[PDB]
């Protein structure tokens, strides 16, 4: 039970977060009303505080003399699903016969799909976001010819059994999802949902992922959110000996049922690696194009 | 009548007769963690008055060549009062917070600060300037502390990404010839109900100057910048032995 | 379809239109999504609104 | 079928029948159009018509 | 006929003009009325702004 | 569909919403199960239950 008066008047453990703004329907651009000369003292729309930190609320209507325009001009097109769901690519993985990288018919790709700026760019214009995606395999020679060779993609979470040969019994995916498929066959392609341990996938982590002094040794793992992290991809040519051929496995993703926040500034300087915002500094470059004068075009 | 203010919370008390009206982030007030949201079990503890109050931290210099600064968010406050020690002793916590940026001149002094606030503020590095080196920000650098650290180059936010477009977050500015201080209220942001106050900053402060501060030979030249700050809503839980890092 | 709740959208206060043929929603389509938009959360989040013909600083 | 309405003919004098499984109803099939048709626009586009078997000019 | 909205809800053609100002008989001075002492704040009729 | 009943599952304490399109139901797919479950079975057979908050031997 409670008595004294500031605990039965207090606001702990308000659960209900006040929100001083709510969304309206707006399928189309809005509308433009007749509006007149006005000649007032008072009324001063043009004028603003922009140290406030709000936008100008300043309209057309209030700024020149304006006719009717009907705007049905849709914003259909800007919508999260309607920007993020088009497949790009995300991922390569080389399976060569004399080679450096995987010579012996399989191979290993964390998933992360900061490889490749185009996508990378795009998604990092929001903090974080929780989505599905589709996920579509297309797979031939290194000059674009399709071979009869059979192929086993698998995936395996975090704790699982990685693949370390092109015979590993890891391959009998008895728990983990595999796919078999033939380069001849057209590109494989599955939905995958939301499987990270939080609420959603974060582009960004000021932080560290464990306790402990932050020594200059231990500096790579700035940024490392595990929650992030959902495994790897494993492709394997079938066979106990070598395959005929050298392949190459192209990796699109196409994102659906999306929902993101904290927009944020968008990239202006050169991605150079997959786990950080590092740019090269003695090219720090101008966000847009130049000119000589402020006076001349 | 909105050029005067008074924020009030704990014992601590603030005062201005130069405001700008007050920024809400994205719209919404601090609040609680609900029950359904939670997913730790353990009853949290809501210390209210002795944690939630305006704690001055810091004072900074402005100069003609200054080149702006940042802090971090719980980071700034793990080791005072008694909300440190309940960010130390605690695995879990959670809050928002009310930030108050001073800055007062003359009506003949002039320049304008950018103040904004912008979550999960990943520091980058210049990669050993040719940019074939994966060289990686030390600790100093990303939790950087009560005193702050100043930026290297603001243009890119030593990230790589245009402060042009920082006004896309939470922000107010400090336009000497208008008002002398920045106040943004934050509410917690993140992925998970509740964090380690110690390995994850949720948000950093900006205070940059946009157009450098001026004045004729005379004039008061020592114009400070002082950055107070207030926690909101409070709650810790995962209680054990106290941990600084 | 009887199926089960697992897209990344199950509960969002935007109702899509999809199609899709397995038991789990997230196989679905993106269908369309609900054209709703709130600027002020980034636009306008001041405490104490300040109209268009007055002057913002009084 | 709850599609978009993004054909070239949507809001036309004409109504067609057609085919779609697509959420855009430009990927529709051409169907068929409406048998409406307007000579007189083209000939005889005169603002005070003439009959038949009147002289034309009087 | 008229049709778009900016020629209907237009002021064109206004013949009629409109007068701040309308006169009144004033066959006499003006009379003087008793005053008194007034110590007010906020009221200053001596003050103008030419 | 009116087919045969010769799936492993029928007459099971749990039902299934399955896909088939064949006369016999054991080509069906796997559907969804019903989640019902009885830790006790396991965790707890005893003869005489024992609260929580008694001392199990008394
Ligand atoms: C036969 C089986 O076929 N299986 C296919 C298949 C496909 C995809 C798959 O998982 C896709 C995971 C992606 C949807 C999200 C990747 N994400 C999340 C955020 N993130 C980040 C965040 C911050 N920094 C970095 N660097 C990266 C990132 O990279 C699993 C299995
Ligand atoms: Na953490």
């Amino acid at each position: 039970g409670d008595r004294v008066a500031d605990v039965i008047e207090s606001s702990i453990g308000d659960s209900v977060s006040r929100a001083l703004t709510h969304a309206l329907p707006a399928p189309t651009g809005q509308n433009t009303q007749v509006s007149s000369h006005r000649l007032d003292t008072g009324k001063v729309p043009a004028l603003q505080a922009a140290e406030i930190g709000a936008s100008s609320n300043a309209s057309d209507e209030s700024m020149i003399e304006t006719r009717c325009v009907l705007n049905s001009h849709s914003t259909a097109e800007t919508t999260l699903d309607s920007f993020f769901s088009r497949a790009g690519l995300v991922g390569e993985i080389d399976l060569p016969l004399e080679g450096t990288t995987n010579p012996n018919g399989y191979a290993n790709w964390d998933i992360d799909i900061t490889g490749y700026a185009q996508m990378r760019r795009k998604v990092e214009l929001f903090t974080y976001m929780r989505f599905d995606a589709e996920f579509t395999f297309v797979a031939c020679t290194p000059t674009g010819e399709v071979v009869p060779q059979l192929l086993q993609y698998m995936f395996v979470p975090p704790g699982a059994p990685k693949p370390d040969s092109r015979e590993s019994l890891a391959w009998q995916t008895a728990t983990n999802p595999s796919v078999f498929v033939k380069l001849s066959d057209p590109p494989a392609q599955v939905s995958v949902p939301f499987m990270s341990p939080a609420s959603a996938y974060q582009w960004f982590y000021d932080g560290y992922p464990t306790f402990g002094e932050h020594k200059q040794e231990k500096d790579l793992e700035y940024g490392a959110c595990p929650n992030n992290m959902m495994g790897t991809f494993s492709v394997r040519t079938v066979g106990t000996s070598k395959s005929k051929y050298p392949l190459v496995v192209r990796i699109y993703m196409r994102m659906k049922h999306v929902r993101a926040w904290i927009p944020r500034p968008m990239r202006n300087q050169n991605y150079l690696f997959k786990a950080n915002p590092n740019y090269a500094g003695n090219s720090i470059k101008p966000t847009g194009a130049s000119r000589t004068a402020i006076t001349t075009l | 009548s909105d050029r005067v203010a008074q924020l009030t919370i704990g014992n601590s008390t603030i005062t201005t007769q130069e405001a700008a009206n007050i920024i809400v982030g994205y719209g919404e007030w601090p609040s609680y963690c609900s029950d359904s949201d939670a997913t730790a079990v353990d009853k949290p503890t809501r210390p209210d008055v002795s944690v939630n109050r305006f704690y001055t931290l810091d004072t900074k210099l402005w100069e003609k060549s200054s080149k702006g600064w940042y802090w971090k968010f719980p980071d700034v406050l793990t080791e005072t009062g008694v909300f440190g020690q309940n960010a130390q002793f605690h695995y879990l916590y959670r809050s928002g917070f009310c930030i108050h940026v001073q800055c007062n001149a003359s009506k003949f002094h002039q320049g304008a600060l950018l103040v904004a606030v912008l979550p999960e503020y990943v520091i980058g590095t210049v990669a050993g300037g040719t940019g074939t080196e994966d060289t990686h920000p030390p600790y100093k650098q990303t939790q950087p502390g009560a005193d702050g650290f100043e930026l290297q180059h603001p243009y890119v936010l030593d990230a790589g990404i245009p402060i042009s477009q920082l006004t896309v977050c939470p922000h107010q500015w400090i336009n000497l010839r208008t008002n002398n201080c920045a106040t943004i209220i934050v509410p917690y942001i993140n992925a998970l109900p509740f964090d380690s106050a110690l390995n994850h900053c949720n948000f950093g402060l900006l205070v940059v100057p946009i157009s450098p501060l001026d004045y004729d030979q005379g004039a008061t030249p020592v114009i400070p910048i002082t950055i107070t700050l207030a926690p909101m809503c409070s709650e810790f839980a995962g209680l054990r032995q106290a941990v600084t890092q | 379809s009887h199926e089960n709740s697992n897209s990344a959208t199950e509960g969002s206060t935007i109702n899509y239109t999809t199609i899709n043929y397995y038991k789990d929603s997230y196989a679905a389509t993106a269908g369309k999504q609900s054209l709703k938009q709130d600027p002020d959360k980034f636009a306008n989040p001041v405490k104490d609104i300040f109209t268009e013909m007055a002057a913002p600083l009084k």
